RNA sequence: GCCUGGUGUCUUGGGU
């Protein structure tokens, strides 16, 4: 609850996560990267007022603007046997040996938002078109293509290839041909293939 | 689609070239593009969301032209200021600045696996740097594994002589590390550095096998030596904080002082400026110098052992003032380059006296985020940060 | 909602005054377009019948 | 001395200022006394005053690529629609922007 | 050479100190309890009426999670090696559940103890729902109001943890070893003393402390591993520890096997 | 929809061995041993105890991604004994052990039942 | 063909016992739409 | 005519310093044996003092040398500033040189001093940027290329390639071989979307 | 109850504390404002509880006095696209769209103006036991 | 059959920095201007001040790819408690008789002034140094 | 339409990162490599294959 | 919405405690003291039954639709 | 017995 969002980037089993002597193994491990610059310093508060919480068993009160400071709940914390700054030693779940440095552990309250990866995936090869450009439609829900924008153009032609910005625009899309008049140049050709 | 067909692959917005770049393809399960770490940078990605696309060139003329002109390593350097756009990044970069302190040693058995790690390793493990009463190699040592030979690089940090005493500075003899730690001003993005240096003297290929060996190295090291961060790390001890109490209290007189002066036609105008310019002027001046001061003293106090400082010295994520914010004191809130206006009539909030210009009427945050903000700061906080 | 537009930059209709406390919440705010503009009653805020 | 306002041509005459070195940073001002070889300098140095100050570092070729474009007709040519479009490009190109 | 020393017993867990191994064999023990040991799960479930409240998959969900007796499951083959044709009476168990609410007003709840097993491999003792005692209903299912019924066919197989977290039968697993830090394999973070900030090891009292002046000894090993089991009851806590050691045997004997096979 | 079959991380197919040995000759007396459908349970298990014998030079193993139940093994021996045959003895060894150490707890345990 | 669409049991394989829709029946390897996870799986018509 | 991607700092060294430690580090005498190259460490020391014919190149060299330093301290680059984006960074390349050939030894080298003024005076009629034997090009050509050509001088100078870097027969036809075939491939590539 | 308009002219205490002056030196405790530029203060009234200047969504934060205020922006927009159980008879509504978190838990730190919205009766997350730590690379 | 050798008194053992390292300034017993700069491992040999150390440079240990050593075979180290393997990396020609040379045991640096007399055959790729006692 | 327009052959998906794949690799989901396609002309040295 | 068959991050089963729990409460045991008599020892185990919060109690009310 | 078409224009709310 404290704008520290994320995606999963690989699921672990049991056995393979770090624990700590209790036996204990997270359900989740966040980076420590997240908090120096983003100064999330009341996400590593609520994570230590919930560990007193469910030791001697209620909801700490964390409203804001009150009386609460982290020594109060530190001094509860050391009082029931855990390290007072939430700290726990842990051990590699590979090896068995010990990390030669303690991890911050607790519980926090997660929520699960909306974006969900298989709402979003989206592959075309060929597929429907529009009826007055003949390229391709817009849109996940009709078989839509992606948008080779303004500023991809540009790209293209800082890398010099030239030959891949034509065959995209071109026979990757909606490539046609015409017929012209070689005197006076306009598209009035009426060709009939079969006659020749 | 099948394994090496080169893909062309692009995130929006596509500010520079380095948006688009040409990646080859490995087949996975799940339905997520993998991405590796050191490319995060040049595409302004991340992972909190993002989404990519990726094109696939229908015809032998273009894959040619993706191979050979738009593949990641020949983008290493860019022609935006003659210098990479790569790096390590992150876990790897905060893990090799603690891997390569003096002071780190790894017995044989871990030893021949980091050896293992190396792709390009060719078989023959280095002598240990202590041969008895029991083998043990440096971090040194192992990092110096995954550069290629022949790479000379010498660099001097604060005037340091050759014995180092501060661990500074680097020295690289055939790509072999003779002293550094190594940290942000070698393996970060700056020009001059090892990533630089290993591109003019081997070329792209080399110099993209480069990232992966150092990064397989770092990550596997790192996961049995462990990391992390708490609330502890953001405290500071009861003395230090009585010298961070007083540099802030001395503070707040010096700009009583100043009201004094103004309100009695002592003070010095400053050029171009009016009275009430000048007046604002050094005001802000004092506090933020004030906040400095403050954040400088808690600097000093943090052990090396310390988690914030460990990332702080590596320059992986955070700064000198994230120290200073967290454990001392915020500091001034600014809106439209000023100080907090007067949206009521002659005061800040309804819970002051008018014509009250003293530090806590017009934005000062005395607190840190530690201690906690009262609710005046808080909602000046939020102006702040709302303007941002 | 203050029917503003997105034509027109500038900062004043999108900052948050002074006066607004006690009265629209100073954290809820939508992010891109409609920043700033579109606002949210604090808890105990009333409207005159 | 600076100065707040301009009259570089009145202010380079009088004595006391060195008339070789005088600055002025409105460069529209600079072409109508100084020429346009002048202004392509006095560009650089505005333009690059502005990249340099939150530290960047851009390479002098790319800067000094823009203002050889915003020169080469002899007077200053806006990057707007004012100044592009008045080239003697085709006319598909130009409808474009 | 390996010792074993019991420090406490019951039925569902098994306290005990491991010695004279390498750390690798306490862990691989560790890891082979939680993720190899197979037990017997509730593996497919035919919803043939349930007009209760729940949602059929949720149901289907808790149903899977229920501990079942697997005490003679090392004798069941696994589906996926049965020569049969559906299956039969060798590769599963077959449970039954049935319950309604007759009345207007009160609530019926759905418990584990009403799962009937059905048919099975004879004579062996396995499926039956674990339970603590005779009186204990064991694990809300459901929960059900006035004409609302709940008929499921319950299909129960042998599987092991690397496949889904139901077929595990440990649940944590405690481990520590050197609760004095003398191997130096942790390096304390502190304020201000180490030694007070730090809380004592549950087995601070089974080994000395470290003398006041003696030197760092560089070739001492761990060699004391203290660890706890605890089960669910789906096995009983020497059996777990048993079959471990016998599963992580096999596993050995069959990269042994296929040396002497590939020549 | 991507996700594979949980199964697939101990179910050998049929066209893959459970065990590969190839040589790397690039220096004397070493073989790659790739190993199918296994973890480091059984991996570092074996490490270890090939890592106490006085005639293995070197002895290493990496799981090259988690995705994948895999791992390959390097292992270097001295010229006078075969890297393949050290590994036989290396499985035997454990095997003893294991014996030893349930018998051992079988005795303990009906003491204390 | 006469089997498409009709409702079907596996007897053999790591899918024995679920219940499938055939969805697609070219040659000798079905589709069947298994019922039990959201997946269409290639299957040999001897199962 | 260079590519973005191919240019590095690098510091000109005839741009700082005072006049006496310009002359301390540049000068050659064969007359005054106190102000010579030291004897150890070249082989032919016997027959250097009091050439007055090997001492009019070494004037001719140490002239072109204050040429350029005036031209760059007062037309150039008038604040002082010497570190400056230029292309092929010599310092790298030296250094790979010393390691090539072991080029550690106090074993007096054979490199003889016409060997290495007419050597490096050659390699700067060799920089192409564009050929063609027109008047005008040639003109360009030799523009395009004068403020490398001084910060190779301010480094292949007499003193620092016999005392400092110590190079041999064998290195320093080599190093000359590599400068010249980086410097092309530092050219822009025509076609380039500048 | 007073208006905008009506709040240009009186003087607010803070707390019910700032009525009375009082006698500290807890270096881990926050700082209070010496207020000392009016000799003596007359104030007019008292705010019945200061958080309660925070709407709806900021009011599920803990702790919003520690955190850096654009993350409580942030979070005041996530916090209305997160799964839980938005009304108790979703089986005989038939929406566009719905989700419901399978076992919601009500969170183990809390603020007092919950009570008010519900969000312990129908709570939208759960409690994940969480280390904060560089495991192997796959969570930078 | 070793290429220096000499006994040290230890003026300065640094902790300050590291936990497990100590940098050690001596200078020799027998001959003044001699000074030896150290960094060593505190755990692995603990040094107290005024400690008489012998310390011995070598180019080999012999009476490319490491192997753990075999208890049969001996070796120069037999007879020491503390053995390091390093690089030279600079080699100083510097003024009447002062002679710096710097070596790297892989980061642990080492500065050994002296005499080109006592130092003239220390020019070398690699060296060992063992000390004693 | 014509300075930009969408196009066949493309494919988006949310991303994540991964440290064991080489720099120049990009992990491709199995569905999404299912759907592209590229076109390859049979020859004498892959008509087999 | 009904009480989870096991713990999350351990599992150990705490399905069939949920009745045990809500009796103790009833006899005027703290929260803390009721977990403890469950045996609940490891904070694990202690949010599940401590944070649960009974849905389906409300969705039992709306009248069956049969 | 091969081919095989399902909308648009807005507005609003969101994601980076
Ligand atoms: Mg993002
Ligand atoms: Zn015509
Ligand atoms: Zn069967
Ligand atoms: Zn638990």
């Amino acid at each position: 609850r404290h704008g520290q969002k994320g995606t999963i980037g690989v699921t672990y089993r049991h056995e393979d996560m770090p624990f700590s002597a209790e036996g204990i193994v997270p359900d989740l491990i966040i980076n420590p990267h997240a908090i120096p610059s983003r100064m999330t310093v009341a996400h590593l508060i609520e994570c230590l007022l919930s560990k007193v919480g469910s030791i001697r068993g209620y909801e700490g009160d964390a409203t804001p603007f009150t009386d609460l400071t982290v020594d109060a709940v530190s001094n509860l914390l050391r009082d029931n046997g855990y390290q007072s700054r939430g700290f726990e030693v842990m051990y590699n779940g590979h090896t068995g040996k010990k990390l030669m440095a303690q991890v911050f552990f607790g519980p926090t309250y997660y929520q699960r938002l909306r974006h969900m990866v298989d709402d979003k995936i989206h592959a075309r090869a060929r597929g429907p078109v529009q009826v007055l450009t003949r390229q391709p439609v817009e849109g996940r829900s009709r078989d839509g293509g992606l948008r080779f924008g303004e500023m991809e153009r540009d790209c293209m032609i800082a890398h010099g290839a030239a030959g891949f910005l034509k065959e995209r625009l071109m026979e990757a899309s909606d490539a046609f041909r015409v017929h012209v008049c070689g005197i006076c140049g306009l598209m009035s050709v009426i060709a009939n293939l079969k006659k020749n | 689609l099948m394994d090496d067909d080169p893909v062309l692959f692009n995130r929006q917005p596509s500010l520079h070239k380095m948006s688009m770049m040409a990646h080859r393809v490995k087949v996975m399960p799940y339905s997520t593009f993998r991405l590796n770490l050191s490319v995060t940078s040049p595409y302004n990605a991340d992972f909190d969301g993002d989404e990519m696309n990726l094109h696939v060139p229908q015809s032998e003329e273009t894959r040619a032209e993706l191979s050979q002109l738009c593949a990641v390593p020949l983008q290493i350097v860019s022609p935006q200021s003659n210098k990479p756009v790569m790096g390590i990044v992150q876990d790897t970069l905060c893990g090799v600045r603690k891997m390569t302190l003096r002071d780190t040693f790894i017995e044989y058995e871990q030893v021949m696996n980091m050896l293992f790690w190396v792709p390009s390793w060719d078989g023959v493990v280095p002598q240990p740097a202590i041969l008895k009463p029991k083998p043990l190699w440096t971090g040194k040592q192992l990092l110096s594994i995954a550069i290629p030979s022949g790479i000379h690089l010498q660099r001097t940090d604060g005037g340091n002589s050759l014995l180092s005493p501060k661990d500074n500075g680097m020295l690289i003899v055939d790509g072999k590390v003779m002293f550094g730690v190594v940290d942000k001003k070698t393996v970060g993005s700056g020009g001059g550095g090892l990533i630089h240096t290993v591109m003019r003297e081997k070329g792209p290929k080399i110099c993209a096998e480069l990232f992966g060996n150092i990064q397989k190295v770092v990550n596997y090291w790192l996961l049995h030596n462990g990391f992390s961060i708490g609330i502890g790390d953001a405290i500071a001890d009861a003395s230090t904080m009585k010298e961070i109490t007083h540099a802030i209290s001395s503070a707040k007189e010096q700009v009583q002082e100043i009201i004094y002066k103004a309100q009695h036609n002592e003070l010095e105008l400053k050029p171009g400026m009016t009275l009430r310019e000048s007046f604002e002027g050094e005001v802000s001046r004092t506090l933020n110098d004030a906040r400095d001061s403050a954040g400088r003293s808690a600097e000093m106090n943090l052990k090396d052992l310390n988690n914030v400082k460990q990332m702080v010295s590596a320059g992986s994520k955070g700064s000198f003032i994230n120290i200073a914010q967290m454990s001392a004191c915020v500091g001034q809130q600014m809106v439209e380059g000023k100080r907090i206006a007067f949206g009521f009539a002659d005061r800040s909030l309804p819970h002051f006296t008018k014509d009250d210009f003293s530090p806590e009427s017009k934005g000062f945050v005395e607190n840190s985020y530690l201690r906690g903000l009262t609710p005046q700061e808080f909602f000046f906080h939020a102006m702040a940060g709302r303007e941002g | 909602n203050t029917p503003i537009g997105r034509d027109g930059k500038l900062a004043k209709p999108r900052q948050l005054h002074n006066t607004h406390w006690g009265l629209v919440c100073p954290a809820e705010t939508p992010e891109g377009q409609a920043c700033g503009l579109v606002k949210n009653l604090s808890l105990l805020s009333g409207i005159s019948i | 001395l600076e100065t707040d306002g301009i009259n570089l041509a009145e202010v380079m005459a009088v004595p006391g200022v060195d008339s070789s070195r005088t600055y002025s940073n409105s460069f529209v001002e600079i072409l109508s006394v100084l020429g346009i070889e002048a202004t392509r300098s006095s560009l650089y140095k505005e333009i690059l005053n502005v990249i340099a100050f939150d530290g960047s570092y851009v390479n002098y070729r790319h800067m000094a690529l823009l203002v050889d474009v915003m020169t080469s007709r002899g007077y200053l040519m806006a990057i707007t629609r004012h100044g592009i479009n008045r080239a003697d490009t085709g006319a598909l190109m130009r409808c474009s922007f | 050479e390996p010792k074993v020393n019991i420090i406490n017993a019951q039925d569902d867990e098994v306290e005990l100190m491991l010695s004279d191994v390498n750390l690798s064999l306490a862990n691989s023990l560790r890891r082979t309890m939680l993720a190899e040991v197979p037990t017997l799960a509730i593996d497919l479930v035919e919803i043939k009426m349930n007009t209760s409240v729940l949602a059929d998959e949720f149901i289907s969900h808790r149903l899977g999670l229920i501990p079942l007796v697997s005490e003679d499951v090392e004798e069941m083959k696994y589906s996926r090696d049965c020569t049969c044709e559906d299956y039969c009476d060798e590769c599963s168990v077959v449970l039954e559940l049935s319950a309604r609410h007759e009345g207007e007003e009160g609530t019926t709840d759905v418990y584990s103890s009403s799962l009937i097993k059905v048919s099975g491999p004879g004579n062996l003792n396995v499926g039956e729902p674990v339970r603590r005692d005779d009186y204990d209903q064991g694990i809300l299912l459901c929960k059900l109001r006035n004409h609302q019924e709940l008929n499921i066919r319950c299909i129960a197989k042998k599987g092991i943890a690397k496949e889904h977290a139901k077929w595990s039968p440990c649940s944590a697993i405690a481990f520590e070893y050197d609760p004095h830090n003398k191997l130096k394999h942790t390096d304390f973070w502190f304020e201000v003393d180490a030694k007070k900030e730090w809380p004592d090891s549950k087995y601070a009292t089974w080994e000395e402390p470290p003398k006041p002046g003696e030197v760092f000894d560089y070739k001492a090993k761990p060699n004391r591993f203290y660890m706890t089991v605890e089960t669910t009851g789906s096995l009983k806590a020497n059996q777990v520890f048993s079959r471990g050691i016998k599963t992580l045997q096999e596993k050995l004997a069959n990269v042994l096997f296929e040396l002497e096979n590939s020549r | 929809m991507n996700a594979p079959d949980r199964f697939e991380l101990f179910i050998l197919p049929d066209d893959v061995p459970k065990l590969k040995i190839t040589p790397d000759s690039r220096v004397p007396n070493c073989i790659i041993i790739k190993f199918e459908r296994e973890d480091h349970t059984l991996a570092n298990l074996l490490r270890e105890e090939l890592a106490l014998y006085p005639d293995v030079t070197f002895v290493a193993y990496k799981v090259e991604h988690p995705l994948f139940a895999n791992f390959v093994m390097r292992l270097q021996t001295e010229e006078g004994t075969r890297p393949k045959q050290a590994l036989e003895r290396a499985c035997a060894s454990i095997i003893n052990k294991l014996k030893t150490l349930d018998h051992k707890f079988n005795e303990e345990w009906n003491i204390k039942n | 063909d006469p089997t498409l669409n009709k409702t079907v049991k596996i007897r053999q394989g790591g899918y024995k016992g679920k219940i499938g829709i055939v969805k697609e029946a070219n040659g000798d390897r079905f589709r069947v739409e298994l019922h039990n996870p959201n997946k269409t799986i290639p299957i040999p018509c001897s199962f | 005519g260079l590519d973005g991607t191919q240019v590095e700092r690098q510091t000109i060294d005839t741009i700082p310093g005072s006049d006496k430690a310009f002359h301390k580090r540049y000068y050659v005498d064969l007359m005054d044996e106190k102000n010579s190259i030291k004897p150890d460490v070249i082989e032919y020391a016997a027959d250097i003092l009091g050439d007055v014919e090997l001492q009019k190149e070494l004037n001719s060299e140490y002239e072109q040398l204050v040429s350029d330093r005036k031209f760059l301290r007062e037309i150039v680059f008038v604040n002082g500033d010497h570190n400056w984006p230029l292309p092929v960074n010599l310092r790298r390349i030296i250094q790979n040189a010393q390691q090539i050939f072991h080029l550690d030894r106090a074993k007096a080298s054979d490199l003889t001093i016409p060997e290495i003024i007419h050597g490096v005076r050659d390699l700067c009629k060799k920089l192409f940027v564009l050929r063609g034997e027109n008047e005008l090009i040639k003109e360009a050509q030799q523009n395009a290329t004068s403020l490398f050509q001084c910060l190779v001088r301010a480094r292949l100078a007499t003193r620092r390639i016999l005392e400092e870097f110590r190079l041999n027969r064998d290195a320093f036809e080599w190093v000359l071989g590599t400068i010249e075939a980086q410097f092309q491939r530092s050219l822009v590539h025509p076609g380039e979307m500048v | 109850y007073v208006d905008g308009e009506e709040e240009e002219t009186i003087m607010i205490a803070m707390t019910p504390e700032d009525l009375q002056t009082r006698s500290l030196n807890d270096t881990a405790k926050r700082i209070k404002p010496e207020m000392s530029t009016s000799s003596h203060h007359t104030f007019t009234h008292c705010e019945i509880h200061p958080s309660m200047i925070l709407g709806v969504a900021a009011s599920i934060i803990p702790f919003p006095d520690h955190n850096q205020s654009p993350r409580n922006t942030y979070q005041s927009a996530m916090g209305k696209q997160a799964m839980g159980v938005f009304l108790t008879n979703y089986n005989v509504r038939m929406d566009t769209m719905a989700n419901i978190l399978y076992y919601p838990q009500k969170p183990l730190a809390k603020t007092q103006a919950m009570e008010y919205l519900k969000f312990r009766e129908l709570p939208a997350g759960q409690n994940a036991i969480v280390a904060i730590a560089c495991y192997s690379g796959y969570n930078q | 059959s070793a290429l220096f050798d000499d006994i040290f008194t230890v003026q300065t053992v640094d902790n300050g920095r590291y936990n497990k390292v100590s940098r050690i300034i001596g200078i020799s017993t027998t001959n003044s201007a001699i000074k030896l700069t150290l960094d060593i491992n505190n755990e692995m040999f603990p040094v107290s001040q005024d400690d008489s150390l012998t310390v011995t440079l070598a180019n080999s240990l012999s009476l490319k790819s490491w192997r753990p050593p075999k208890p049969t075979d001996k070796s120069l180290a037999d007879d020491y408690d503390y053995v390091m393997f390093g690089t030279v990396y600079k080699f100083e020609e510097g003024d009447e008789d002062k002679i710096k040379v710097y070596v790297s045991f892989g980061g642990l640096l080492m500065c050994l002034e002296g005499g080109y007399k006592s130092l003239a055959s220390l020019k070398q790729d690699n060296l060992y140094i063992l000390i004693r006692r | 339409n014509l300075m930009g327009k969408r196009v066949d052959f493309s494919a988006r998906t949310v991303i994540s990162g991964d440290p064991n794949l080489e720099l120049d690799q990009v992990g491709v989901p199995i569905s999404i490599a299912k759907t592209l396609s590229y076109p390859e002309t049979v020859t004498q040295y892959n008509i087999h294959r | 919405m009904i009480i989870p068959v096991r713990c999350f991050s351990c599992g150990k089963v705490v399905g069939d405690k949920w009745d045990a729990y809500l009796r103790l409460l009833e006899e005027g045991k703290q929260e803390g003291d009721a977990l403890d008599e469950l045996k609940l020892k490891r904070y694990c185990c202690r949010r599940m039954v401590l944070t649960h919060v009974d849905l389906i109690e409300k969705f039992l009310r709306y009248n069956p639709l049969e």
